[PDB]
Formats: structure tokens, C-alpha cells, sequence
């Protein structure tokens, strides 16, 4: 296989969603931090490009009324990538994209915490992607973990799916943002959440027809800055683990992260239209979106029906090897350090990444 | 936070 960038809307090729319906029928969100003024341009960019019909978007301002939602110009890049990926993942349509966006003049992390409480407690959105986090032992020092898991267990409770980012530091998420730190392993907030899916990452290959080839551990190694860049995963510090990874034995008594895993290395990654410019974009940042519009076209296939789905991945997947394209190769540290991918669940990649119609497949014989 |  060949290693290179891709449209997003060839992930459904790619993760063999293609016989599945669009998510025509589901309204996915987006959590961001500030305004969404440029990407809204950038999305009419894709979708005219691509020669698909318009998504329906509405943004929200989650906080308070006089609080700032003006453009992050950094931000836009990854409202962009989150956008233009889980569109082209849906098979090139939503139903709505809701891009629930943060206050930046709030106090501490209040802003993002509103962020995800108007997503839940409006419920209008079956779906939503949250491409950002921060170490866990930092949001846990602060309230915000304790404050922000409430939510998601409200969202889990009615069925609603947030898709979260693991990280792009591999195991060194506490440690100066990347910084090799030999064995000392972290995690990142939300993923950490047993509420929510967290969604690691993948080198992706595929052949000269485009299909399908082979997927390693996202790790691409050092930056000019010393700063590895690699998928997150690991267990939680502070999260016990839920009955449904007892499946996964021989590790600790805590959540285990991530859940399953797709396309994330640069080289490898989307091309995503940003001010006007297409750009080659990596990160788990890429991995949840492709994972947010591969479930929206499962959810619309299933009459938005399908409740929090981490106990089903875990027993379907440990039980029908099929579903998933097993991450065997690869590890997210550096210099001998850090998780090793194996057969089956690995602290790297999870499961792996979900053949789509397979899963499918499933879901009509068994439900979910 | 950071984005990912
Ligand atoms: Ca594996």
C-alpha cells in the first residue's frame, strides 16, 4: 500500500461504508472553541467542490449572550478538518451540522464545560465530535473533569454519542504536551471519560485503486521542536473501568482508552480546504470525525435508534474479529518507551477501525 | 484545551 493524503470523501471507500445510507437522516454536532465564520466558508468550498448538495448548519452560542465567539484564526483548521471529514465520511450528506461553540471570555474551562452542556441538554444532535483535550491529572486538579463527566453521562444516559480525540502525544500528554518522558504515561481529558468513545489513531494505506490496504500505529515521531506527535491511549488515572472491558484482560481495574482508532498520521491524512487553501491534516483530531460520520450513517441506517454504543463495540468486536481492521503493528511512544500495538484491543489503537457495511451487517442481525 |  502507499501512504498519502486523501479527499473525505474517499473514507467511505477506504472504511467500506459505501453501501450504507448518508446520514441524511441524523443532525451531528461539533463542539468548538469560538466562532465558525471562515469554516462555514470552507465548508461551501468542500461541498460545492465535491459537487454535493449544500449542508444544513446552524452555530450556537453556547454561553453567555456577551460572551466572545469571534473566529479563532488557529481554531478554524480544525473546525474545517472536523467539518469537511465527518461530511465526507456521511457519504457527502448530514441532516445538520450543529457547531455548539464555547465562549473564550469565560473563566477557566467553564466555557468549554457550557460547550458540552447545551449539546446534552438540548439533545437535538445523536452524534458529537470533540476534536480537543488536555492532560487529565490538569483537568481533574481543577473541577473540570468531575464537572464535564456529569455531563456526558447525562448525554450516554439518552443515548447520545460524543466522539472524542485521544490525543496526539502519544503516551506523554502530561508531560509538556509531547515531550518524551521515558516510562511515565498520561492520558487526555475527555477521552479518559468512560462516557464517551474515544477515538485514537492510524497510519493508513491503500493500494493504487484506492481501496483498503493496512492501517499501523499513528506515530510519526519527533518534531523539529522534540515534541512527539503519535496517537494517545493508555488507561485512566482516576476512571475505573467499565464492565464491558472486562473483555480485555490482564490490564488495570481503570477506563481503558482508545475504544478504536482511524486515519490520523499527516502523512496520511485529509485534505481539507482552511482559508481558502487546501492543506494535508493529520491528528486523532481526523480520527473522531471519520469516526462521528461512519456512525451518523449507521444511525440513519437504524432510525437514529442506536443508544451509547461502547458496551456493544466491546462485545461484538472481542466476539466477531470481522467487524474491525486489527491494528497489529507500531507503538505510541519513543526510544523503546510507550504501548505496543498486538492482536486484538492494544493501548494504542483499541480495537482498531470499523468495517462499516460489516458492522452493519451486525447491527440488522443482532442490533447494537 | 488543546486541538487535536
Ligand atoms: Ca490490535
Amino acid at each position: 500500500g502507499t501512504a498519502k493524503g486523501h479527499n473525505p470523501t474517499e473514507f467511505p471507500t477506504i472504511y467500506d461504508a459505501s453501501s450504507a445510507p448518508t446520514a441524511a437522516n441524523t443532525t451531528v454536532g461539533i463542539i468548538t472553541i469560538g466562532g465558525v465564520s471562515q469554516t462555514l466558508q470552507d465548508l461551501q468550498q468542500f461541498t460545492s467542490a465535491n459537487g454535493l448538495a449544500s449542508v444544513n448548519t446552524q452555530t450556537i452560542q453556547t454561553g453567555s449572550s456577551n460572551g466572545d465567539y469571534s473566529d479563532d484564526q488557529q481554531g478554524q483548521g480544525e473546525w474545517d478538518l472536523d467539518s469537511q471529514s465527518i461530511v465526507g465520511s456521511a457519504g457527502g450528506a448530514v441532516q445538520q451540522l450543529l457547531f455548539y461553540m464555547a465562549d473564550q471570555s469565560a473563566s477557566g474551562n467553564t466555557g468549554l464545560t457550557q460547550a458540552f452542556n447545551q449539546a446534552v441538554s438540548d439533545n437535538v444532535a445523536k452524534v458529537i465530535n470533540v476534536s480537543l483535550g488536555w492532560c487529565e491529572a490538569d483537568a481533574n486538579a481543577d473541577g473540570t473533569l468531575q464537572a464535564e463527566d456529569r455531563i456526558f453521562a447525562t448525554a450516554a444516559a439518552q443515548g447520545q454519542t460524543f466522539s472524542v480525540s485521544s490525543g496526539d502525544e502519544g503516551v506523554y500528554e502530561c508531560n509538556n504536551r509531547g515531550y518524551p518522558d521515558g516510562s511515565t504515561y498520561s492520558v487526555s481529558w475527555p477521552a479518559s471519560s468512560p462516557n464517551v468513545i474515544a477515538v485514537g489513531g492510524t497510519t493508513l494505506y491503500t493500494t493504487s485503486a484506492g481501496a483498503y490496504s493496512n492501517e499501523t500505529v499513528w506515530n510519526e515521531g519527533l518534531d523539529s521542536n522534540g515534541k512527539l506527535w503519535a496517537t494517545g491511549g493508555g488507561y485512566s488515572v482516576y476512571e475505573s473501568k467499565p464492565s464491558w472491558q472486562s473483555v480485555v484482560s490482564g490490564t488495570p481495574g481503570r477506563r481503558l482508552l482508545p475504544d478504536i482508532s482511524f486515519d490520523a498520521a499527516q502523512g496520511t491524512g485529509a485534505l481539507i480546504y482552511n482559508y481558502g487553501q487546501l492543506q494535508q491534516i493529520g491528528g486523532t483530531s481526523l480520527a473522531s470525525p471519520i469516526f462521528v460520520g461512519l456512525w451518523a450513517r449507521l444511525q440513519s441506517a437504524n432510525s437514529n435508534s442506536l443508544g451509547f454504543p461502547a458496551a456493544s463495540f466491546y462485545s461484538a468486536i472481542s466476539s466477531t474479529p470481522s467487524l474491525v481492521h486489527d491494528v497489529k503493528s507500531g507503538n505510541n511512544g519513543y526510544g523503546g518507551y510507550g504501548y505496543n500495538a498486538g492482536t486484538g484491543w492494544d493501548y494504542p489503537t483499541g480495537w482498531g477501525s470499523l468495517d462499516i457495511a460489516k458492522l452493519s451487517a451486525y447491527i440488522r442481525s443482532n442490533g447494537f | 484545551x488543546y486541538l487535536y
